[PDB]
Formats: structure tokens, sequence, C-alpha cells
RNA sequence: GAACAAUAGUAAGCACAAUCAUAGCACAUAAAAACGUUAGGUCAAGGUGUAGCUUAUGGGUUGGAAAGAAAUGGGCUACAUUUUCUACAUAAGAAUAUCCACCACACGAAAGUUUUUAUGAAACUAAAAACCAAAGGAGGAUUUAGCAGUAAAUCAAGAA
């Protein structure tokens, strides 16, 4: 949101760059790396983007060139889906709290059918055990 | 009721040729078609000017063969040239016959800039499909 | 019996529906008694053999291909959508249409589920890994496609009585219903303009 | 009526499929249903082999649905369950270990039994009798009630909310008014059951 | 004798239109043009509307060409949409034919 | 966008032969204009009649030297005969009004 | 002018039916649908009978054809929350006729006013902006359509 492009406008209907932005202008020099004591811990999004197309996850993709380039040499740490004992681990914890109320919940039928629709990704199997 | 090019029942003595014997739903199913040429094929040039020629032709071999003609004209066209085909009742002695060949293709063949040929087909009386 | 028409060809004559009713029904007095041998030849004039009647379906022929194991084709078409699945018996579980996820592919849960539907019905969940290609139509008819698809290329890797049931379920049959054409003097190819009475 | 009428109507359900071998009539049945070479209709899109499928939520999805959007209304349908899932989560939290005991968090149970006390018993048919069109009491069929039921749920919690007021809400509030009675799907539900009683006598024109 | 004095109206007008094309073409350069001075612009814009008024091709009318039909006509075969259909349900016209689907 | 990019555009067009120098929107018209067949000069526009008057100057005469025959010619023709003979014809040019 | 356990009916023909089309079946749809009925519609598609005009009821040129007291048909867009805006395919952020003291203000502008643009010899024609934001808060008697890939909603292309 710090590199991208902007919706918001002036009164001329022209639209205004993230530069233009106070917050953004200041929120950007505490990313430059330039200081001593501190970390920066960073997350590139799609949910909340402007004008980034749904699939797009990459890091590049969504920075653009101004974004990867002055934001220098960084870690790149991938976050994926729940592995199967992460997967099992979570639906025992719903089970624990009781959060699934459907009777054919508690076979392994209901697991594999979780799984299967979810493609165990935490947010769908949240989505999809919460009208359950 | 759909009245077009259609020969309507009789008491039942009416003496009817293959084509008339048709209505237009038959085309392209049972009878088929009159003319041919590239005309109105998908990319292809001129339909309007073979139409007209078209026309011209019926009218023209109408009247040059009076009373001998014994069904409708076929139009053949062919890589510049028009092969006309038809169908005579034998009426006149084959002088009369010749001289028109001969008249026509000459004619024609000045009035359209194009090589025609003339084939007669030579019938006793009118072929009949049906009733009679 | 013969038809009709067929023993009408057979008499050179022509027949009537209540002709054709009494013969037949003497022929059933006939053969209802003890039968000669003169007299089986005699009725049997009047047989005819219906063709082949079976259902069952033509197992596609299991396939190896480049010290690859088990891998079976099939092609789902359902509406203006077209879709063929390749899946591997020997792989885990997931599935790959169009060279991404079917979760990306497939936002909608309807679509995930119908997907779903084969697989849980022989309970091959977790048992094997499928590559997909769909075209046309919109989400759900390629849904119904690669539906379809699936399920005819499962039937290589199943017991050839859980094909059956596959069939009963009504997984194996194309979806016949399409776009019916607008018509003109019409709205909707149903729908008709507003009629005034007076 | 792409399918001729020689198409059967599929099952769905692998538990039939599955454990055939202790009935016999059955066994019969469905010899007869596959080996008499019969044509069977393609399995719909919305119907699955889903262990999680409710065929009355479905319906109701489908009755709430306008346009063509699936989408939208299996939305609405999904966030009102969990609506009335958390707010009998609210309800059981701040409850006592006897209360505890007595409420019930499955929201589909509350659904059915909500649907189940607002469905009307009796019902109302016009008869024209001597020029005048009088009201008759009419007993009816169950897919009639159900229907009744559901469509009355949709017609008030789309009607009488008021427009901040998103769908889920009302209907998750309605479902649970109607859980224990009070709600006015119910009050309408007795105002048919009054208009039945009040012309009782008129219950012999019905010829049926 | 075209079919209808109407018809014979046309023909002239297509005629003159064809005539002055070139002229038409050649001012209605300067005319459509930023390019040039506003003071060229009006005395081209004079001179396109000297020319005779039969020869600007808006006042054409595409006629079905037997019957002299002014519209209900298809522009391939340059026919009423009558005689269109009198020829092709005698199958005249080839590779037409009636539609099912 | 950069010079770089300029100058290479306006070498692209000098090359194939399009416009070299920045227009308006408004004015390559102007091109297009020349680009073209003028509408009045298309064989669709100007040839779309058949010469009517070739086609029956020709088959009248050709009636007339008794080669065609025209069916219709004579239907009008007998008509017209037998509508002069019970006394109403075409009035001969002046005289119909006034007298 | 039939009776099938048959009592006076045979009948060719045309319709129906069958086939053909919608690229495999099937189903559906399309197409087809006689004889007649309504002196139904059209002399202005063209052609024509009868009767009419002929220095005109014919042929050309230039310019005009307005308009809304009122009534009404069919559509379009709406009246919003299953909504409106922006991003974007279907997990987002915001707006939300009411807040409150005070404006301001939701949904609805397809209408008008100004400025542009396209086409054209000619702009009155169509389109895009900016301004403007009205009636409309789901409609009396009475009414139309639809049996499934239909109704409903959404998108696109073509003919001239
Ligand atoms: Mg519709
Ligand atoms: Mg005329
Ligand atoms: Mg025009
Ligand atoms: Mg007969
Ligand atoms: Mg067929
Ligand atoms: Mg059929
Ligand atoms: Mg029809
Ligand atoms: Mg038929
Ligand atoms: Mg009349
Ligand atoms: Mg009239
Ligand atoms: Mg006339
Ligand atoms: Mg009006
Ligand atoms: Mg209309
Ligand atoms: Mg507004
Ligand atoms: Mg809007
Ligand atoms: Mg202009």
């Amino acid at each position: 949101a710090l590199w991208g492009r902007t919706t918001l406008k002036r009164e001329d209907k022209s639209p205004i760059a993230p530069e233009e932005l106070a917050l953004i202008h200041n929120l950007r020099k505490m990313v430059k790396n330039d200081w001593q004591g501190g970390a920066i811990v960073l997350t590139v999004s799609q949910t909340g983007s402007l004008f980034k197309p749904r699939n797009a996850y990459l890091p590049q993709e969504l920075l653009g060139k101004e974004g990867f380039d002055a934001l220098d040499p960084f870690i790149p740490i991938l976050v994926s889906n729940y592995n199967p004992k992460e997967f099992e681990s979570c639906i025992q914890y719903y089970l624990e709290n009781n959060w699934l109320q459907h009777e054919k919940a508690h076979t392994e039928e209901g697991k594999k059918e979780l799984l299967f629709l979810s493609n165990r990704n935490p947010g769908q199997l949240e989505r999809l055990c919460a009208y359950l | 009721k759909n009245r077009a090019a259609r020969v309507r029942v009789s008491k039942g003595d009416k003496p009817v040729t293959y084509e008339e014997a048709h209505a237009p739903h038959y085309i392209a199913h049972r009878k088929g078609w009159l003319s041919l040429h590239t005309g109105n094929l998908d990319g292809e040039d001129h339909a309007a000017e073979r139409t007209v020629e078209d026309v011209f032709l019926r009218k023209f071999m109408l009247g040059t063969f009076p009373g001998c003609l014994a069904d409708q004209l076929v139009l053949k066209r062919r890589a510049n040239q028009l092969e006309i085909c038809a169908l005579v009742l034998r009426q006149l002695p084959p002088h009369k016959f010749y001289f028109l060949v001969g008249y026509s293709e000459t004619l024609l063949s000045h009035f359209y800039k194009c090589p025609v040929h003339l084939h007669l087909q030579t019938v006793p009386s009118k072929v009949v499909y049906k009733y009679i | 019996w013969l038809i009709k028409e067929e023993l009408e060809e057979m008499l050179v004559e022509k027949l009537s529906d209540q002709d054709y009713a009494q013969f037949i029904r003497l022929l059933e007095r006939l053969s209802a008694l003890p039968c000669g041998a003169t007299e089986e030849d005699f009725v049997n004039r009047f047989r005819r053999s219906i063709p082949i009647q079976s259902k069952k379906q033509l197992i596609e022929p299991l396939q190896y291909d480049e010290q690859g194991m088990a891998f079976s084709r099939g092609e789902g078409k359902r509406k203006t959508a077209k879709a063929e699945v390749v899946v591997y018996g020997q792989g885990s579980g997931r599935i790959d249409v169009n060279g991404v996820d079917y979760l990306l592919y497939f936002p909608v849960t309807q679509d995930r589920e119908q997907l779903m539907f084969p697989l849980h019905f022989l309970d091959r969940l977790g048992k094997h890994d499928m590559t997909c290609a769909v075209s046309g139509g919109g989400r759900s008819a390629q849904a119904g496609a690669v539906r379809l698809a699936m399920a005819r290329a499962l039937c290589s890797f199943v017991t050839e009585d859980e094909v059956e049931w596959m069939r009963q379920a009504g997984l194996l049959t194309a979806d016949p219903r399409v776009r019916e054409r607008k018509k003109p003097g019409q709205e909707g190819a149903r729908r008709k303009f507003t009629w005034k009475k007076r | 009526s792409r399918y001729g009428p020689e198409y059967k109507d599929p099952q769905i359900d692998k538990e039939y499929y599955r454990k055939p071998l202790a009935e016999q009539t059955e066994e019969e049945k469905y010899e007869r249903d596959f080996k008499k070479t019969q044509l069977i209709k393609a399995a719909p899109a919305t119907k699955t082999s889903s262990v999680f499928e409710d065929p009355v939520i479905s319906k109701f999805t489908n009755m709430m649905m306008k346009g063509g959007n699936k989408v939208l209304a299996r939305s609405l349908m999904t966030q009102t369950l969990e609506a009335v899932k958390r707010k009998q989560f609210a309800k059981y939290h701040a409850a006592s270990a006897e209360e505890q005991a007595t409420i019930e968090r499955n929201p589909y149970t509350i659904f059915h039994q909500a649907l189940k006390n607002c469905e009307p018993v009796i019902g109302l048919v016009p008869i024209l009798k001597g020029g005048h069109f009088y009201q008759v009491p009419v007993p009816l069929a169950d897919r009639r009630r159900r229907f009744l039921a559901m469509k009355w749920m949709i017609a008030e919690c789309r009607e009488k909310k008021h427009r901040r007021v998103l769908m889920p809400e009302k209907l998750s509030q309605e479902l649970l008014e109607a859980f224990h009675n009070q709600g006015p799907v119910i009050k309408r539900k007795h105002d048919m059951h009054k208009m039945a009683e009040a012309n009782r006598a008129l219950a012999h024109y019905r010829w049926w | 004798y075209y079919v209808d004095w109407k018809m014979l109206r046309d023909v002239k007008r297509r005629k003159m239109a064809y005539e002055y094309a070139d002229e038409r073409l050649r001012i209605n350069s300067l005319r459509k043009n930023t390019i040039l001075p506003k003071d060229l612009q009006e005395v081209a814009d004079e001179e396109i509307a000297s020319l005779p008024r039969d020869s600007c091709p808006v006042r054409i009318r595409n006629r079905c060409v037997m019957t002299s039909r002014p519209r209900g006509v298809k522009r391939r075969w340059r026919l009423s949409r009558i005689v269109f259909r009198h020829l092709a349900d005698h199958g005249q016209l080839s590779g037409v034919q009636r539609a099912m689907w | 966008l950069s010079e770089y990019a300029v100058r290479m555009s306006r070498l692209s067009a000098r090359l194939f032969g399009e416009v070299a120098r920045p227009t308006d929107s408004k004015s390559m018209k102007v091109v297009k204009l020349f680009s073209e067949q003028p509408l009045a000069k298309r064989k669709e526009t100007y040839d779309w009649y058949p010469n009517h008057n070739t086609y029956f100057a020709l088959m009248g005469t050709l009636r007339f030297l008794g080669l065609y025959r025209d069916e219709h010619q004579d239907f009008r023709d007998e008509q017209l005969r037998l509508k002069k003979l019970r006394g109403k014809g075409k009035p001969r040019k002046g005289e119909g009004k006034r007298a």
C-alpha cells in the first residue's frame, strides 16, 4: 500500500500519488533500514489491495518495480497451507470447543470432506466450519 | 396458411412437376438449387450481380423459346463461363432449335461479356411427378 | 412377435389392427399348448429377436506411461464447456485445473463440492492425483464438465460393480440440458410478448 | 424434458449402495433398476453425496434466491446459520450449568424445529357458491405446509426489517424466536388457525 | 425505364455524386483539418456548400433494384425483402435455404 | 515514457511510412480520407443499379425484330386495343379537359 | 353409411403421421399443418381488372410539416440493504434518507442546462463529460408471461 497506486482524489478528480500522502511519506521512512536497534517485519497483502489481480500472492508483483527496488535485500518468508498435522490439530481444537455442531462432523468422513472443500487452507477452513 | 411458391391441391387432376410439388421448406432437403454460383458463400463477392443476371436469364430464355420450355432453367457458373441447361418440349423443328441456340449463345455472350454455353435436353411432354 | 408392419410385409397385403391382434392372440393359444416339431417351426416364423440389451459401459483399458504407473483418461462435456481429465492412481489427493490449484480455479464452494462428488462417492478422496483442461462455458458449467470427466476417468480404477453404482447415481451420464434458441416474435425462447385481449 | 419419460431419477445416497447384502426385496428392486437397462438422469449440480447437506436448508436457500444468484443466497444462508450459532454461543457462556444443559447450540436442529413449529395444521381455500366467495377450512398436504412455513419466514424477514438491518441478522432473530414459539411468523400461523375456526361451519361446502 | 420516377432521381444522384467525389474530397480535406488556419476553412466551407446539392452522398438511397422499395432491403443482394423471398423460395438463390435449428 | 522512446517511435513511423510528426486526433481524419476510397466512388455505389434503360430498350427492340416474345406487353396491348374499341381511349394531348 | 365374438362400405389423393434440420442416438425445439372460416390485411412491395386524370389527379426545383388540453398501449430505469461506491471475479474497504443543535445528506436523472466529441454540405441526430439532483418509499379495479437449462437476472454480437 506504500508504493502502489492510490484511489483517493483531489476535487479536480485527479488521482494523487501515495507520495502525496503525509502518513505514507512518513511511514516510508520507517522501512528504509537506516537505523539500529530495530527490526521491520512486513507482510505483503492481496485482500485489501488496489489495482492488483486477485490471484497475485507473489512479493515482486504486489510491490512492483518501485516496491521491490526500494525494499532492499530482505528475508522472503513463505506462508503456506496446513500440513496434515496442523490440520488435524485445528479440527481437534474446534471439536474441543464443540464448535462443529454437525452430527456427522465427528466422523472421519467429515474430516475428509472439510479437508477437500477447504484444501486445508486456514481461512477457508474457518469459513467452512463457521456455518457447520 | 403459407402460400409461397406452392401449387395448391386441385380436384386431383392437376399435373405437377417434381419441382412444383415441393414447398420452399424442402429446398436443400429434397429438391436442390436452380442456380449454382460462388457468390453466396461466406467470404465472397458480387452476389447481387449474379442475382440480377439470373433473373434476366430466366426472363430472356422464357421469351426466346415461347411455349417450349418444360421446367425452370438450370444455371451453372464455372470459372467465368455460364452453362445454361434447359428442359425443352419438342415443338419446333431442329432448324428453329439450332437457330435459337446459336442466336442466344452469341447474343448473351456479347451482353454479359463471358462465354455462354447452352444445353438443350428434349422431352416429349412435361415430366409428371404427381396427381394426374 | 412380429410387428404389424412385418406381418403386412410377409403376406404382401394390408392389414387392420384388430386383424393383427386376432392373429397374435391365436399364435398365443397355439404356443400355450404342447408344442409339436412342425408347430414350433411354424410359430417361429413369427418370432423376431430383439437385439442386444445391456447398458454396461465400456471400461477404458488402464494405461502405463513412461515408467509412471496407472493413469486413466476421461472426457466430459457439459453445456458449452469441454473438460479433459487425466487421473493418476499412484498419487496423493490434489487437483490441478488448467495449471492451477482447484481451490483457486473454483472459488465457489458449490463447484468444489461438485468436483468432490465422485471421489467422495467411491471413498477415493485421498488416493488420487488429477490434471485437467477445461474450456468454454461459465464456472458452474466447467465444474459440471470436470465432474463428469473425472467420474468417467475413475471407472478404470474401480470394480465393475461400483461402475454400475456411479451410473445409478447419475455420475456417468452427460447432462443433455442446454440453452434453447430464442424464437422470433417471442422474447425468451418461451416468454411471449405481452398479449393484449382488447 | 430433455429427458424422455424413460429416464429415472438418480439415487444419490451412498449408504444404500454400500450395504446391500442384508435386504432381499431391495436387492431384487435395484437389480430390476439397473438390469432393466434403465436410463438415469444426470445428477444435478445442487445435490451432492456430501455428508453435510440438508435438503431443507437447500430448499430454503433456493426460495431466498432472487434472480440467478445462488452464490448470494448460499452466502446469506451460510451467514445466517453462523449467526444463529454465535447467538447461542453468546447465550451459553453468560448462563449457568442448568441452562448450559438446556440451551441448543446446533443451528441445524434449531432451523428444523423452528420450521416444524411454524407450519400450519389447517388452511383456507376460497369456494364459490351462489355467487359468493366463502373461505373454507381445508386440510393441507405435507409439502404445502412446509412450503407455507419457509415462505412465511422469508416473507417476514424480507418485509419487516429496518433497511439498515442485514438479512442474516433478522433471519437468525426470527429463527430463534420461532424456536420458542413467540415469533410473528407463529402469530401468522395462529391467525390462520383462528380464521379456520371462525369458519368451521363452512367446512361442509368442501366436496372433497 | 427505371421502375419508378424515384429510382430515376436516385440514378441521377449517384451519377452526380460520382462526378464530384474528387472535388468534395479535396475540399473536405481542408475543412476537417485542425492544422490549417480558420480563414482558409471558412472559404473552403462556402466552397463545398457551393457544390450542387445532389452531389452529396447522404442524399443517396439504397433502393430495391428490381422493385424500387426504399426500405426492407437486404444490402447483399440489393433486393427488397419481398423480392428476395420470392426468388429464394423458388430456389433461384444459390445456397440460400429456409433455416431450421 | 522517455526521450529515447519518442525518438524510437518517430523513427518507426518515418520508416514504415506512417505519419511522422505529432498530429491531433481531429486532423488524422485527413489521412483516413486519402487512405480510402471515398464512398461515392465504390462500385457498390455508383454501379448499384443495373441499367434499366438498356434492358427495356434492348428487349423491346428484340421483340419488334420478332426474336423475343413478351407476353406481358402482349397482354397490355390486347387489353388496350379492346379498350379503344369499347370507346374509352387515351385523349390526344391537349384535348381532354376543356373540350 | 360404424359396430371386430363386426350389422355396408371400398377408396387413390392432400393434410396429420413418418422422415428431414438443430452435425451421433434419444428427447426437445425448429420446421410443417390440407379443405375451408373472417368479402380478415395489403391497388403505397411489385403486377394488374374495371373506372378515372392528360399545359394535369403528370414531371421538377426551393423551403416547410409545427404542437400538447387530455386519454391510453408497450417498454426502459427505478423506488434501495439479496442495496450504493471503489478495487476486483463471488472471503475486501467504505457509504447507508438519518445523525444530531446546525446544515449537509442515502437510493433515484434514463429528464433538463452548459461545454465538448462523432457523422454529415447542413445538427435539429447520437455519445461523453461537468452542473443539477425531481417524481418514486413497491402501486385500486383489473391484468400478462412461464413447466427446466424454462421463468428470472446478467453479458455480448448482428441486421439496416
Ligand atoms: Mg428471460
Ligand atoms: Mg408504378
Ligand atoms: Mg440515407
Ligand atoms: Mg381416400
Ligand atoms: Mg435427427
Ligand atoms: Mg420429435
Ligand atoms: Mg411454428
Ligand atoms: Mg409433420
Ligand atoms: Mg373488409
Ligand atoms: Mg382497411
Ligand atoms: Mg398502382
Ligand atoms: Mg404514453
Ligand atoms: Mg410490440
Ligand atoms: Mg445521490
Ligand atoms: Mg444505478
Ligand atoms: Mg462538423
